[PDB]
């Protein structure tokens, strides 16, 4: 009964008995995640954010969050190359 | 920056239903336990809910 | 700490005040006595005791030697009294 | 400040490690590699296993730019927002809004977040240059300092007398004595 | 220094060790004060929960929420100042004055 939810409703008429039982549940997430850089071309720049946490491999450091990094290299008079790679953990 | 809300009610009878929500960080079982025990000892008794 | 330090105040903005009169070209500024004659009046203003105008004169001349003989940039001291006799110079007008 | 994780264990520090090279090229430019981080520790509560007790929250930015000499730049950024809801009802009711609203249980919550980096630099010739740049900031320092409690303070003037550079010294001092 | 009013220790290397560090060269003329490092820095947080939809007329709703505000502010500056001393003579001014200070 400690973990129960919703509702049942109890009737009793002499022999019987009956039991009902029903619920709704529902939930709902949503991110959003805008980072911005400046560097040269040949240079490579990466940015993060987030916690820091160990794990037992004695053990190391462990970052999580938004490590975007990046490589530009600009082409034409209007073009550019991206390689890029990142994670939001 | 952060913002939150909550709501929500609960009802209870002898004779019928049981509307239970654990999110809200009380069932009714904190009631119907701690009237009961209330009036039969009394008063409070640590048994109740800590929550 | 009773009529000194009075005293030192008044002589020295009527001295500063005379300075940037001759030095820094604030020709806007009256002549030496009512400058002195100003600065009883801010004295009087605040209800101090009647402050002698000849003692005033002596000390304040004697105050606006060490701004003469100071080793110190023309243009950083009429820039600094310019900006430090500002509310006396209002007072004055 | 400065804490030990187990790694038996080592050295760690914790804040603001600002480092740069500064490369001046053209008259007016500047080049400028530079990395850091604003670190703190939090630990409200967190996975500590008996083991090493730890969060680090970090931000950590490097890259290289080209920057005139007075100039306000824009050099990294984030700004972000995270949602989420938590409903339950009984079905087939709660349905008519105004009627029904006795049967929902709603949790809602949201965060939003934004982070800015800005960097600029100054040339500096000489002697002359250097007196404004020193004693403007110091300035720039005094205006908080003295923003809130009215104290006298040995240190702060005194090292100003340093940064003016005798009887100059006595009838300034008076005239702000006055005008208090 | 070290606080540790209250710190992580887990029985291991008990230790803050708050610290600043600075590190550079310069150029400077001989008798000069001279800026070197500087920081300046405030921080604020606020905290507050109220009941909803009450607490709405501020001067008679106050009765409902609950604050809790806090700030901090910091500032941190460097200076340094060289003097050449060619000979004797020179020396003595340097070290009695110094010392009267």
């Amino acid at each position: 009964l400690g973990s129960f939810n919703g509702i049942a409703a109890g009737f009793y008429q002499g022999n019987w008995a009956m039991l009902l039982t029903a619920l709704s549940s529902s939930t709902k997430n949503d991110i959003l995640a805008t980072p911005s850089i400046v560097t040269l071309d040949n240079m490579q720049a990466t940015f993060n954010v987030g916690q820091e946490v160990p794990v037992l491999t004695t053990v190391e450091r462990k970052t999580v969050g938004i490590k975007l990094k990046v490589k530009p290299q600009i082409n034409e008079g209007d073009a550019v190359l991206l390689e890029i790679e990142q994670e939001v953990s | 920056d952060a913002d939150g809300l909550n709501l929500g009610i609960q009802w209870a009878n002898k004779n019928a239903g049981m509307t239970q929500f654990t999110n809200s960080g009380l069932p009714i079982s904190t009631a119907i336990a701690g009237a009961n025990q209330y009036n039969k000892d009394g008063t409070i008794s640590s048994s109740l809910a800590s929550a | 700490i009773s009529s000194q330090a009075q005293l030192e105040q008044l002589s020295s903005v009527a001295a500063g005040t005379r300075y940037l009169k001759n030095k820094c070209n604030r020709s806007d500024l009256p002549a030496d006595e009512t400058i002195y004659r100003a600065a009883v009046n801010v004295g009087k203003a605040r209800g101090w005791g009647n402050i002698d105008v000849a003692t005033l004169s002596q000390n304040s001349d004697r105050l606006y030697q060490q701004l003469l003989q100071d080793s110190t940039p023309e243009a950083t001291q009429c820039s600094q009294f310019n900006r430090q006799l500002a509310p006396f110079i209002a007072s004055l007008r | 400040q400065e804490v030990p994780v187990l790694t038996t264990v080592e050295r760690k520090t914790v804040g603001i490690k600002l480092k740069v090279k500064p490369q001046i090229n053209e008259g007016d430019a500047v080049l400028l590699e530079i990395e850091q981080e604003v670190s703190s520790v939090a630990d409200s509560a967190s996975s500590t296993s008996s083991d090493l007790g730890a969060t680090f929250n970090t931000r950590t930015v490097n890259n290289a730019v080209l920057v005139g000499s007075g100039e306000t730049v824009v050099v990294g950024g984030l700004l972000d927002k995270t949602v989420t809801d938590t409903a339950d009802k009984v079905p087939l009711l709660g349905d008519i809004p105004v009627i029904g609203a006795l049967f929902r249980s709603d949790s809602k919550k949201v965060s939003k977040r934004n982070l800015m980096l800005f960097i600029r630099p100054t040339i500096i010739r000489d002697r002359d240059e250097y007196r404004q740049a020193s004693s403007g900031q110091y300035t720039a320092f005094n205006n908080a300092q003295t923003k809130q409690r009215g104290k006298e303070s040995s240190e702060a003037s005194l090292s100003n007398d340093l940064l003016h550079i005798q009887a100059f010294r006595q009838v300034s001092a008076a005239i702000d004595a006055f005008n208090l």
